[PDB]
RNA sequence: AAUAG
């Protein structure tokens, strides 16, 4: 229908023809009949009927005169919901200046009219004359003068010049401006202007100028004449019970507004003093201003209710405005709400959905399948049916719901995880059955959590729910690739039960024909579950070629491992299964399923190994007592130790040996080595026992203790907690973070005291807290990130660009930090890889790594590749599929339409809860910084080099001696410039001193040019420059942390993604997060967006002009295809909020925040938004260019296209 | 260094000092010379004094009001039936020596001279006062445009020379026409539009008798008179802004604020000044406070409301709340309707009218319960939709009659559509469904007679039982 | 506001 939004100035005309009459009167309604008073804000003349195809007259009164106006009231016979549309307009006596293009800064009529705004408000607040016609008189336009001064010249000159005070003289400066003459005078100044400031003045008001120029708006429609105004039905006067009536607040501030207009003519009728006029002029402009927004102008006018009325940019804007209240978040019908429980007999794909909630929610379906089957004669029949609850009734529903996927969402949704479809399965009750193995996706557990539930209804939708959004679609993190389904708690404690191996156990040394045998001997009570047994195993492989090996062989195991082997699909070793099963072990489990046999066979497997898990727990028997918290003998020993040195230590303290300070030090040191000692000695104590073995001596066996198996399985618990129940609980800190010098000698086990419970819950509160606020700091970051990436798709395939970022093992010390394989898996290879030393072609361009070629990798001891990037993406719009690599949560390269920024925002954010020189190897020592290269060829240590045993090439052997989480990351995402940022060099050349300026001092640098660059710097800085030395380009000066800006400045785009990637996985690693650096590429891409013109050239481009950056590169693509001078540009890096409200459609921008100023801005320039992005479309209506949208919207940029 | 408009508005209101007894009488004089002035400019009209006569005439006929005819008497129908015919007599003495005698002779200015000494002991209504100002306004306003209309045909000197005496003369026509001036080609072009022009001045003249000058005397006199009364109004009212301020301070927070009060009473006192009366020797706040608390409270009456309430409701209302007070002072708790009702000397039933039509809509952005982001008109449903099964209902009516209307003979069909409307614009009565083939009301009357018993037989009519 | 996740 439309293509396209356009917003810009209304112009009176305009206003008058959106408007169906013309408000007169602050009636709204009669007080005894209730029926709209005519001229009203509510006239029915002007809006339309009250009811349905009648008149306030009653005279016509159906359909059969429609479109008729009645002669006696002038009502139209229509519809009622016209009164929601159709508008009105007030002629105002006195010209009011509009306060969104007066005080949001900066003013549009100062920049303009080139008058400071306090001026302007002067001249409007009636203190001040303003000059708007000079004539031949030495008076200029704009020109200020007092009522002495304007009465003195009047007296002087008589009627050759006028001048005005208020908005009519600003009305009447704006409308004699010449608009193409001030452009040519401002092009003309800045042609011979040198002054940066004024440069930037200048510019600003270039840009403002010319683009009221193109926009064909003119400068004095900024002042109202004619207000609209809004539909009633919009502004509703409703009845409530009892009689009382409840109003919206815009219907006081407009019958504030007729009140002074109607106040105002009546003043001029009776020709009253000018102080009068004056006063009823500045109360129209401050209704004016309170009617549109509320605050901005100054005390914000308040109601009966002693709160301020709500006016209608507090409509549009805000957390609960329009834009995000109703147009990006809606409630929605089709929808139910539950507490959830858990179903431990589901499969992955069904959900357990009570019958009278089914009932509800599939209503219509159940009327349609009633009515086809002829057990209902109409609609109400069935109703009556349904309301009754028949059984007949309950047999349609089944049949309904057979095979209608339905959705299941829990709050708050940090990732797409957080809502998937399920087939439902009708159980008797009221609350949902949730699968197990679907809760960590969910973070959910069975405490009171509630979740909402919804129908999809069309055939797309159900067949998105099945193919996309269904739980077996969905079993890798698209964060990181791992699987997201691992088994936890009891399923693992009850696979790692059955597979722990005993000494002696009845049955041990049996040979056994399989996993059947097996099982047959443990029901039988032949054999235990851990008893040692020889087994005979059929062990089929399935190898990278898909060759099928099977083999039979007797393995030495456990009875349980063969029973748990007879679950294990058939492609897999039996090594996965003869041993231990933690929560690892069970991972690597599923992983393998998943990389060797698929999906279908990994799903079967996890529904077997929870089933398996569960029975297993269950009979295990496993409980928790107060003698399963053994406390080792040796603790009070060591609190003893610790006691008396920590008393010989303050003997020491009293003889003035040692200082307080150093007291502290060491007491605390003391307390830290008796607590780790203690933990040890609890640990040693609790995971062993002595055993007596078949010939009769005594054996060490891993302990079967309760605490020991949950926490060593990662079930539940881990060695701190265990610490903490059956060792000391340890240091702990003041509220202010220091730490008290007597620790909590006592665990839980034997109970704490007053001092130690109090001490306790000083740092449980701090916890806490914590918590609870980065939960809203963490959801800021979110929506921020959301916003900033939420234009990138996957548009094409292959971009055709050689471009593409150098990828080596992360070493930050004498070990890696991550592996190349890690880092390269999923990635698409740039340039060839040529085997070290060689120039053979081991991998070519244009390759996915997978785990295959990953392998061949690693074999081939490779250091550095070089792969393809999306902020080296060359795409006009979004990200092609190859510069972007495989999708995580798929496995294979990402499709075309994959909304890929809004995954990379959710993977970032999701975690944010969480957030708060002596050789080691042989090999060569190579100089560049210092690196150890092993024999192999792979660079294995980096070190600094500050300004050595072994110089360039020399071997060297082992041993030798050569010689704030989530602040972090909202300020890299941000862009923020460090407090005192690092000094670099900004060119490369000899340095020299120079003349130490009082203040601050000053350097220069002689360039290859002979050329001086003279750099000033703080006098407090440590330089690292010496004169007569040749310093590179970005070299640091003086040591600090480093801006991002600099970065890319002075060093590249390569670098500054570098930085920015290096720092957010830093914070996230150490955390254990796990996140794949494509996303962060996709953020940093987002913030590399725009550029400033350096070279004008020919192009229509400004110098010193901040614009997109697929924009110039689009029109050097044209110029140098019409053979002419190209755009020169410097890239700038925007933080996400910058760049959000930076972005080229405004209704993204009016959506995110700041409303006020997009509005403003996108106004007076006269914008047009193309609806390009997933928001806009969303707040339309529309489809989103994103998945199974994407091939319509190409569609539609075809036919626009003929 | 301010941006509230009250600060602003004491700025400029106390640079304006306060009079005294002496001042106020001084500008009440200015005032009343003022207007005596512009009587006096309006009586040196042929047209003034024969519309006052014609007016006594219906007067003391008894058949028009005295009020509206005069308001008062200067002195330094009892008594204005004498005034009246020494005003007839001497006005038939004034047109007797108007022309005869000679309009330079002294009987033509004495007697018009002495008929404005007895003019000025004459207090009109400012009504007709009004409306005899706008005819000489407008006159002297089309004299106006047609002296500019000439002007810029012309367009000098030659009619300076002669705009004295010779503005509407046919002398300047003529002599125009005998100069030769290179020009003058043009002008004698454009003489045809002058000829319209000053045939239609000769029949505005002949209404006046005062050719040129004597209008624009008279019109000279009239807008100095009016200036200089509009300078003194002023004055006083600037002196007395702060006895409005000082009234309106008393009714804050009453639906209005404390500007609208300020400008209500600015009204109010304007309205007091125009009609003061410093002969009366009370001073001027003691008659303006009268006006200004006047003017705020109808204001109050008529803009603090919503939902407009009259005025004699609002006075009902007000006292109610009075009496309500002091019986909740006498008896110590809330009166009943009952009580009130006796107290009032009204109906219970009236009472209880007035108190619920007493209350001030609620806002649609108060809190619900103990919340602060809650909203009333969160919880407001929208009473006018169709609920869907009530859709899907009609849908069905409209398929199943349209099935039982294809099981009877077409002309009962259409007969039985027209008569309802069904898949038709209009309903029609049995007239007209007769003019289709035979203009028989009997007979139609009959065939849907007919149609009905079909349709209410039970095995055409099962389908559509189930939608009752 | 309070409460649940
Ligand atoms: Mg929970
Ligand atoms: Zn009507
Ligand atoms: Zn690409």
């Amino acid at each position: 229908e439309f293509d396209a939004i356009k917003i810009g100035l209304a112009s009176p005309d305009m206003i008058r023809s959106w408007s169906f009459g013309e408000v007169k009167k602050p009636e709204t309604i009669n007080y005894r009949t209730f029926k709209p008073e005519r001229d009203g804000l509510f006239c029915a003349r002007i809006f339309g009927p009250v009811k349905d195809y009648e008149c306030l007259c009653g005279k016509y009164k159906r359909l059969k005169h429609r479109g008729v106006i009645c002669e006696k009231c002038g009502v139209e016979v229509t519809q009622t919901k016209v009164r929601r549309d159709r508008m009105g307009h007030i002629e105002l006596a006195s010209p009011v200046a509009h306060i969104w293009f007066l005080k949001s800064l900066p003013s549009r009529i100062g920049l303009l009219m080139d008058m400071p705004l306090r001026d302007i408000e002067r001249v409007l607040y009636f203190e001040m004359y303003v000059v708007t016609e000079p004539g031949m008189t030495d008076l200029e336009r704009g020109q200020m003068l007092t009522e002495e001064e304007y009465l003195d010249r009047l007296e002087e000159w008589g009627d050759e010049f006028t001048a005005k005070m208020g908005a009519e003289a600003i009305k009447d400066l704006l409308a004699s401006m010449d608009l193409p003459a001030e452009a040519e005078q401002m092009r003309e100044e800045l042609d011979t202007t040198n002054s940066e400031t004024k440069r930037k003045k200048l510019t600003k008001r270039l840009k403002l100028v010319e683009a009221f120029v193109a926009s064909g708006n003119k400068p004095e429609w900024m002042i109202l004449t004619v207000l609209p105004v809004l539909p009633p039905d919009l502004r509703p006067l409703v009845p409530l019970d009892g009689g009382r009536f409840a109003t919206s607040d815009l219907n006081d501030l407009y019958r504030r507004v007729i009140n002074r207009n109607n106040r105002l003519k009546r003043l001029l009728e009776l020709a009253a003093p000018d102080i009068i006029v004056r006063n009823e002029k500045r109360m129209l402009q401050e209704s004016v201003d309170a009617l549109l927004d509320n605050g901005r102008r100054g005390r914000a006018i308040t109601g009966s209710n002693k709160r301020p009325l709500k006016s209608l940019a507090d409509m549009i804007k805000g957390k609960q405005g329009r834009f995000r209240q109703n147009l990006l978040g809606k409630r929605v019908d089709y929808s139910g709400r539950s507490v959830i429980t858990v179903g431990p007999y589901l499969r992955l794909h069904q959900c357990g959905l009570p019958k009278k909630m089914a009932l509800e929610l599939f209503k219509p379906f159940i009327y349609s399948k009633l009515e086809t089957r002829g057990l209902a004669t109409t609609i109400k029949a069935a109703k009556k049916m349904v309301e009754r609850e028949e059984a007949v009734v309950w047999d349609i529903l089944d049949e309904v719901i057979r095979e209608h996927p339905v959705l299941l969402n829990r709050a708050p949704t940090l990732h797409r995880l957080g809502i998937q479809a399920f087939e439902p399965v009708l159980i008797e009750g009221k609350a949902i059955q949730l699968h197990p193995l679907v809760c960590a996706a969910y973070n959910a557990d069975f405490d009171g959590d509630q979740m909402a539930v919804h129908v999809p209804l069309t055939l797309e939708a159900q067949l998105e729910a099945r193919t996309l959004m269904m739980s077996t679609n969905n079993i890798l993190s698209p964060a990181s690739g791992d699987p997201i389904i691992v088994p936890s708690q009891d399923v693992v404690l009850g696979l790692y039960y059955m597979t722990r191996e005993k000494i002696n156990a009845k049955g041990e040394g049996m040979y056994l024909t399989g996993p059947a045998e097996a099982e047959k001997a443990y029901r039988t009570k032949t054999a235990e579950l851990h008893a040692r047994v020889k087994v005979r195993i059929t062990e089929t492989i399935k190898h990278e070629n898909g060759k099928l090996t099977t083999e039979t062989k007797m393995i030495d195991t456990t009875v349980g491992r063969a029973m748990l082997w007879q679950i294990v699909p058939k492609g897999l070793p039996y090594s996965l299964v003869n041993q231990k099963l933690g929560k690892k072990q069970i991972s690597n489990l599923l992983n393998e399923a998943y990389r060797k046999l698929g999906l279908k066979d990994t799903v079967i497997f996890a529904d077997q190994i929870m089933y398996t898990g569960f029975a297993y727990a269950a009979l295990s028997g496993v409980s928790v007592g107060i003698d399963d918290m053994v406390v080792p003998a040796a603790k009070y020993t060591e609190i003893a130790e610790a006691e008396e040195e920590v008393r010989e230590i303050q003997e020491q303290f009293q003889s003035g040996l040692v200082t307080a300070g150093e007291r502290y030090n060491k007491v605390i040191d003391i307390w830290a080595s008796t607590n780790d000692r203690v933990a040890k000695a609890m640990m040693e104590n609790l995971s062993s026992e002595q055993v007596i073995n078949r010939q009769g001596e005594q054996e060490k066996q891993e302990s079967f203790n309760s605490i020991y198996m949950m926490a060593d399985s990662g079930a539940r618990g881990s060695a701190a907690q265990i610490r903490q129940l059956a060792g000391m609980r340890g240091l702990m800190a003041r509220p202010d973070g220091s730490i008290i010098e007597t620790p909590i000698t006592a665990n839980f086990k034997e109970g704490l005291n007053v001092l130690q419970y109090f001490i306790s819950t000083h740092g449980a509160r701090k916890g806490l807290a914590d918590t609870a606020l980065k939960t809203a700091n963490s959801g800021y970051l979110t929506r921020r990130l959301v916003d900033v990436a939420q234009d990138v798709v996957v548009t094409e395939h292959d971009c055709g660009t050689l471009e593409g970022v150098v990828m080596t093992p992360h070493i930050e010390g004498g070990d890696v930090k991550v592996a190349l394989t890690e880092l390269a898996l999923g990635r698409v290879v740039s340039e060839d890889i040529l085997k070290p030393g060689t120039d053979e072609v081991l991998i070519p361009r244009n390759t996915l790594l997978d785990e295959k070629w990953c392998k061949v990798i690693n074999d081939n001891s490779v250091d550095q590749i070089k792969v393809r990037s999306v902020v080296t993406c060359d795409s006009d719009f979004g990200c092609c599929a190859q510069c972007y690599g495989r999708d995580l949560a798929r496995g294979h390269l990402v499709n075309q339409g994959e909304a890929v920024g809004v995954i990379a925002a959710q993977s970032i954010g999701e975690p944010g809860t969480q957030l708060t020189i002596q050789a080691k190897n042989n090999g060569s020592v190579k100089l560049h910084e210092l690196t150890i290269i092993d024999e192999f060829g792979r660079t294995k240590e980096k070190h600094k080099l500050p300004y050595l045993s072994k110089a360039d090439g020399d071997a060297v052997a082992a041993g030798e001696t050569v010689a704030g989480g989530l602040p972090r990351v909202a300020d890299l995402f941000e862009a923020r410039k460090p407090k005192e940022p690092a000094i670099l060099a900004e060119h490369s050349g000899t340095v020299s001193f120079g003349k130490e300026t009082k203040g601050k001092r000053r350097l220069i640098i002689t360039r290859d040019s002979g050329d001086t660059y003279e750099e000033m710097i703080p006098k407090h800085r440590q330089l690292n420059v010496f004169e007569g030395e040749r310093i590179e380009r970005g070299d640091v000066i003086a040591d600090g942390p480093e801006s991002p800006h600099d970065i890319l400045r002075l060093r590249g785009i390569h670098a500054v993604t570098t930085y920015i990637a290096n720092e957010v996985q830093e914070v996230y690693r150490l955390q254990g997060v796990k996140i794949n650096d494509k996303h962060i590429e996709t953020i940093v891409r987002q913030m590399l967006r725009k550029c400033t013109i350096t070279f004008a050239g020919d192009s229509e481009f400004l110098p010193g002009e901040t614009v997109e950056y697929s924009q110039v590169k689009i029109a050097n693509r044209k110029l140098v295809e019409e053979g002419k001078e190209p755009a020169r540009f410097e890239r700038e890096l925007l933080g996400i909020t910058k760049a959000s409200l930076a972005t080229e459609s405004f209704i993204s921008a009016a959506s995110f925040q700041e409303t006020t100023r997009v509005l403003t801005e996108a106004a007076v320039s006269g914008k047009r938004d193309d609806l390009r992005g997933l928001k806009e479309n969303v707040i339309v209506g529309r489809l989103i260019p994103a998945g199974t949208g994407f091939a319509y919207h190409q569609d539609r940029q075809a036919k626009r296209a003929q | 260094r301010t941006t509230d408009p009250v600060r602003m508005y004491m700025r400029e209101m106390g640079t304006v000092e306060l009079l005294t007894r002496e001042g106020e009488i001084d500008i009440a004089k200015r005032i009343e010379d003022g207007i005596n002035q512009v009587q006096s400019a309006i009586a040196e009209y042929p047209g003034t004094i024969p519309y006052i006569l014609e007016q006594f005439d219906r007067v003391q006929a008894e058949e028009l009001r005295l009020t509206d005819l005069i308001s008062g008497f200067v002195d330094p129908p009892e008594l204005a039936r004498e005034k009246f015919n020494e005003l007839r007599g001497k006005f038939q003495n004034l047109q007797l020596a108007v022309n005869e005698f000679g309009r330079d002779s002294h009987q033509a200015s004495e007697a018009s001279d002495l008929v404005l000494d007895i003019f000025r002991e004459f207090r009109l209504t400012p009504k007709q006062f009004d409306h005899l100002v706008e005819t000489l306004r407008t006159s002297m306003d089309r004299v106006r445009t047609q002296e500019r209309l000439v002007m810029k045909a012309v367009v000098k000197k030659s009619f300076i020379a002669l705009f004295t005496g010779n503005e509407s003369n046919e002398e300047w026509l003529d002599k125009v026409l005998a100069s030769d001036k290179p020009y003058v080609a043009k002008v004698r072009e454009q003489e045809e539009e002058i000829r319209r022009s000053i045939q239609k001045l000769q029949m505005i003249e002949q209404e006046t008798s005062l050719s040129v000058e004597r209008i624009k005397d008279i019109s000279h006199r009239m807008s100095i008179g009016e200036a200089k009364a509009r300078r003194a109004k002023k004055e006083m009212v600037e002196a007395n802004l702060r006895l409005v301020i000082s009234i309106a301070k008393k009714y804050t927070n009453r639906g209005l604020q404390f500007l609208d009060l300020i400008q209500e009473g600015n009204i109010g006192l304007m309205k007091a000044v125009d009609k003061f009366e410093y002969r009366r020797g009370y001073k001027f706040s003691t008659y303006a406070t009268w006006w200004i608390r006047q003017a705020i409270t109808r204001s109050i009456a008529d803009q603090a409301r919503t939902i407009r309430i009259p005025v004699h409701m609002i006075e009902t209302i007000n006292k109610l709340n009075r009496i309500s007070r002091q019986m909740l002072q006498e008896m110590g708790r809330e009166p009943l309707p009952e009580e009130l009702a006796e107290r009032m000397q009204m109906p219970e039933d009236k009472i209880r009218k007035v108190l619920k039509i007493a209350k001030e809509p609620i806002s649609m952005e108060t809190p619900i319960g103990d919340d602060e982001d809650s909203h009333l008109g969160d919880f407001i449903e929208d009473t006018t939709l169709e609920l869907p099964l009530d859709s899907a209902t009609a849908t069905s009516l409209k398929a199943a009659t349209r099935d039982v209307l294809a099981g009877l003979t077409p002309r009962e069909a259409k007969v039985l559509r027209m008569r309802f409307g069904i898949d038709m614009n209009t309903d029609h009565t049995l007239e007209e469904v007769g003019k289709q083939f035979d203009v028989t009301r009997e007979r139609i009357r009959q065939i849907e007679a007919k149609a009905l018993r079909k349709l209410r037989h039970p095995s055409r009519s099962e389908v559509l039982r189930s939608f009752l």
